[PDB]
């Protein structure tokens, strides 16, 4: 069973993260692979925030990227880590 | 998917389309299964070389999503370089300059994020099973 | 062929002496039976967990051939 | 004019750090710079968090007069384990894995 | 362990050897010595937890400026900058803070520290929480500003 | 009876391939101000 | 060991290590032949053909004689324009093998695929 | 489970490592006991191995080799290599 | 000729390939095809099963073996070159090349004596 | 009886669980298996939901290995007579 991820930081509406969670439940079972979990978040999050967006899932990692303001959220899943920010 | 028959009644053997180096099965793990899937069946097809490239035909699907791409940016730059000009009295910023002015500290905030990785560590360890003797009996009526 | 190396004799010689005691047929070959035959004779050690513990330890073992000499040649070590 | 052998080279006077390239689409003048200052870098703070160590990176790049190539702001990710798709601008992604640190350095700009 | 699988007594061909005394005087001993790495660990564990306390504290006062001014505008940018770095930064130093409060409440028979010590753990947590939904609330209200 | 290779098995052929040639620019913008790639390490 | 005595039988195989000797043969000999990276003219496409030739003689002094070798080299320019190739091939499984080298310069990219098949 | 013996060694027949390397760490293997005995100082054949590997192959080897065991593992492809020398076999995954 | 190679079927079965993923071949045909990163993956291997299924179909005791390459609508130049060693009388290797609208592709057969 | 074991785990960082699982798990699995090969199955397969992946685990009456393990996440026991080892890289 997978519960729901925790956010150690992040900067979204109360209404967008809620929606960012959904996404990350639904990509994780749909996609084995990391990269394509990957894939599937910014795709989806195009047509919702529009053209300029970016997904990276990494299990150990540590970066710095600047993001548009409201745009950047981070959450980690149990025993893996999804970043994904806007431009 | 053919049997060639070997002559002098060999054990028989056949071809197959499947390419043998490629790996018997490839296992990924799924956090939302939460442990690990294999996957018996394979691709099986190799590939000397691999090419992806950024070139894009004439009125291509893909080439309308640039053009707005590309409008977006401008619209932003004209609004910035044209609201800098209005506000000011005969404004002489450089479009290049309008678009680093764009770019704002609170516009733009950059944030560096890592994750905890344990160290790596290399450990030997050895077992022996416990020493065993040999053992002589003779049983007699007597003893 | 030696390089410059005295070492004892006492027990170099030792071990010949057991060695041709049992080889003395001249078979030329040596067998696990043989190398026990020795500290059967004399009594050597109790029992020949003892003589096959330190033969064992050295690397390995078969059925026979010649090589079972080194049971000797290393019997002389253990007596400590 | 050097040690032992006039007048140096070309190509012995420049030495690049032993490395693995994923993808590779920039300029190769640009990647050859990166992969120097990243071993170097590493080299400085062994054993070190990779989001120090991304930082100083990013502000090297950032620093360095003609290496901008405009649109969005340089950002490097660096993990040792990663999967990730970004929409970058064309030719501003480098990806290289050095050989003797065994982590794996992304580099590129997004618009 | 040793003191306590130690033999309570060993015998010769003739004599007894009572070893009960001496273990008594080590058990004490050794419990000093544990109790006094615990206490060093104790003052190592504290700081992190005042440091992370005063950094939370700190971010905050930031975020609290007013910055009706075009100068004071630039420097909620700057808290926000200061936020994104030390947010993922944080988390990888809340794994090691949070280790070693568990690993030195185990070893240590002694109160911790205590009530104190677990309300203001508590507290540090939902003051970050509270600091990122102030952080974007002052992002959008800085957007109109 | 069973296999054997003794007859010669010496002979090499070599057919060319090749792709008629056609204006470089063919109505195409070379690369894109956005490039998209996906790396995995 | 009556049956590997018996598996020498049905198949005598010589399976010699192909995957990485070849390979590794492949990749010298490129290094070598491609010589400048820049030159990528049209003059060049008939010199490509010679390079193959090479190959092919090279692959059968590394212990390749008992096995059939068919070496294809292709080369192409590189602008960005994205190309795969995939090549698949049915033998006795685990009684053939095949070394791919991959040689990719600032302009120009090179692949070389061998393929060897036992026969007798 | 149909062993095969190359190269002097005993190992899966389908090698689930890669053909050149797979011969390399056989060699090597060889090679080691040839000098150190598996009964006397075991523990220091198979450190000495694993270095080796992380030497001429990607890092991060796991080496175990015991007269009798039983283990199941996730490897990288084309890392995984298991054979049989004598009465002993050595299993190795890359990860 | 029952079991020999002959280039004419070779060249047929090639064809068939191209047909099945995408040729209605010539007049009362309507296909535009565009080469893209997602779809060039999925043509490569249902290209190859297609030439080796059709191969294979009429195929007599010949070890078979199919490279496929895609070219980026041309705007370069690439040459290959195909070296066999198997004997002339045994076996003949023969290379295709095809133009399909946006995307050429070259498809390549190798025969092996049995 | 176990008598040597090497324990590398965290104490009171509430990763205890991670050492007591292991010695339960050990025995449950051991006993009811009663096979070499199916006990590092089973004792991965329990790790790996509760703790995440990248875990091996390897079970041999008597064997010698050397392997580089992530810090705190390597533990080794003695099942009765059986010995098991597992631990998490990656």
């Amino acid at each position: 069973m997978n519960h729901e991820p925790e956010v150690k930081a992040t900067d979204m509406e109360e209404d967008m993260i809620k929606r960012v969670k959904e996404i990350a439940i639904n990509a994780v079972k749909e996609y084995k692979q990391e990269k394509q979990i990957a894939h599937y978040i910014k795709y989806e999050f195009d047509k919702i925030d529009g053209y300029g967006w970016n997904c990276i899932v990494g299990r150990n990692f540590g970066s710095h990227i600047i993001h548009q303001t409201k745009k950047y959220i981070f959450f980690k899943i149990n025993e893996l880590c999804l970043l994904l920010w806007k431009a | 998917l053919t049997a060639q028959e070997l002559n002098e009644d060999m054990p028989s053997k056949m071809l197959e389309p499947k390419n043998p180096q490629a790996p018997k099965n490839i296992t990924v793990y799924d956090y939302y299964t939460r442990k690990f899937k294999t996957d018996e069946l394979v691709d099986q097809m190799i590939v000397h070389f691999s090419m992806d490239g950024d070139y894009i035909w004439k009125e291509s699907n893909e080439y309308k999503t640039q053009e707005e791409i590309r409008d977006t940016k401008k619209a932003l730059i004209k609004e910035a370089m044209r609201k800098q000009e209005s506000e000011e009295p005969g404004a002489n910023h450089d479009e290049e300059a309008i678009k680093q002015t764009l770019r704002n500290k609170f516009n733009y905030n950059t944030r560096e994020c890592q994750t905890i990785n344990p160290s790596i560590r290399e450990r030997g360890v050895s077992t022996e099973p416990p020493p065993s003797d040999t053992i002589c009996g003779n049983i007699t009526q007597w003893e | 062929m030696a390089s410059e190396v005295m070492n004892l004799s006492e027990e170099d010689i030792q071990f010949c002496q057991k060695a041709f005691s049992d080889y003395d047929e001249d078979g030329l070959g040596a067998i696990k039976v043989s190398d026990l035959k020795l500290a059967l004779e004399n009594i050597g050690c109790s029992l020949s967990e003892n003589d096959l513990f330190k033969m064992i330890s050295e690397v390995d073992e078969k059925n026979t051939g010649l090589i079972k000499f080194s049971d000797f040649l290393n019997i002389y070590y253990k007596q400590k | 004019m050097s040690d032992s052998d006039s007048d140096e080279g070309r190509v012995v006077e420049e030495p690049l750090p032993p490395h693995i390239i994923r993808f590779n689409d920039m300029a190769q003048h640009l990647l050859k710079k990166v992969i120097r200052q990243a071993d170097v870098l590493i080299k400085e703070n062994p054993q070190g968090l990779e989001k120090d160590i991304a930082l100083n990176l990013v502000k090297f790049v950032k620093s360095q007069p003609e290496f901008k190539i405009g649109d969005g702001e340089w950002q490097c990710i660096i993990g040792k384990n990663f999967g990730c798709s970004l929409t970058f601008d064309a030719n501003v992604l480098a990806f290289f894995d050095l050989l003797p640190s065994r982590k794996s350095i992304l580099l590129f700009k997004s618009g | 362990e040793e003191i306590e699988k130690i033999v309570p007594t060993y015998k010769i061909g003739a004599m007894e050897l009572m070893t009960h005394n001496i273990c008594t005087s080590l058990s004490t001993w050794a419990k000093e010595w544990k109790l006094q790495y615990s206490q060093d660990l104790h003052k190592r564990a504290r700081q992190l937890l005042d440091s992370l306390t005063e950094q939370t504290k700190m971010l905050s006062t930031k975020l609290s400026k007013p910055v009706k001014d075009i100068d004071s505008l630039g420097y909620v940018m700057e808290t926000l900058e200061q936020i994104r770095k030390e947010q993922a930064e944080i988390d990888m130093k809340f794994n090691p803070v949070q280790e070693m409060y568990s690993l030195l409440d185990n070893y240590l028979p002694g109160g911790i520290t205590d009530k104190d010590e677990m309300d203001a753990r508590s507290l540090l947590r939902r003051n970050w929480d509270i600091l990122i939904q102030q952080a974007e609330i002052k992002g959008k209200e800085y957007q109109h500003k | 009876k069973e296999f054997n290779n003794p007859i010669n098995f010496q002979d090499t052929e070599t057919r060319y391939g090749g792709i008629q040639n056609q204006v470089v620019n063919i109505n195409q913008y070379v690369q894109r101000n956005p490039n998209f790639i996906d790396l995995d390490n | 060991r009556k049956r590997e005595a018996s598996l020498i039988t049905l198949n005598y195989i010589k399976n010699r290590f192909y995957p990485s000797k070849i390979q590794k043969i492949i990749k010298e000999l490129f290094e070598d032949r491609l010589k400048g990276v820049e030159y990528d003219p049209n003059n060049a496409n008939q010199l490509s053909e010679r390079l193959v030739l090479e190959l092919r003689e090279k692959i059968k002094r590394g212990k390749v004689p008992r096995y059939k070798i068919g070496v294809q080299v292709v080369f192409g320019e590189i602008k960005g324009q994205g190309l795969r190739i995939a090549s698949k091939c049915l033998w006795d499984v685990q009684n053939d093998n095949y070394a791919s080298y991959t040689y990719t310069s600032e302009k120009v990219y090179c692949t070389g695929i061998v393929f060897g098949c036992y026969f007798e | 489970q149909q062993y095969k013996t190359f190269m002097g060694a005993r190992v899966l027949w389908p090698p689930e490592c890669a053909d050149d390397i797979l011969e390399g760490a056989i060699r090597e293997t060889q090679d080691a006991l040839k000098k150190f005995e598996i009964a006397r100082e075991g523990q220091k054949i198979a450190e000495h191995l694993k270095k080796y590997m992380d030497d001429h192959f990607d890092p991060y080897w796991h080496v175990f080799f015991g007269k009798n065991f039983g283990c199941q593992a996730v490897h990288n492809k084309n890392r995984f290599i298991y054979f049989y020398i004598e009465k002993t076999a050595f299993l190795m995954y890359q990860t | 000729t029952d079991k020999e190679y002959i280039s004419e079927e070779v060249q047929k079965a090639i064809d068939d390939s191209v047909k099945q993923v995408f040729g209605i071949k010539d007049d009362s045909s309507q296909v535009t095809i565009t080469y893209n990163k997602d779809k060039v993956n999925l043509w490569t291997q249902q290209i190859i099963d297609y030439t080796i299924r059709g191969l294979n179909k009429l195929g007599k005791h010949f070890k078979y073996c199919v490279t496929a390459i895609l070219q980026q609508t041309n705007h370069a130049g690439i040459s290959v070159q195909i070296t066999a060693y198997q004997d002339t009388n045994t076996d003949g290797s023969l290379i295709q090349c095809y133009e399909i609208n946006d995307i050429y592709a070259i498809v390549s057969v190798f025969a092996m004596a049995v | 009886h176990a008598n040597e074991q090497i324990i590398d785990m965290p104490e009171n960082s509430e990763m205890k669980s991670m050492k007591n699982d292991a010695f339960s798990q050990a025995k449950f699995a051991v006993e009811n298996y009663k096979f070499e090969n199916k006990i590092s199955s089973h004792i991965k397969k329990f790790f790996d939901e509760k703790y995440g992946p990248n875990w091996h685990c390897v079970v041999g009456k008597h064997f010698n290995a050397y392997v580089s393990y992530d810090s705190k996440n390597f533990i080794f026991f003695y099942e009765g007579q059986l010995a098991i080892l597992l631990y998490r890289k990656g």
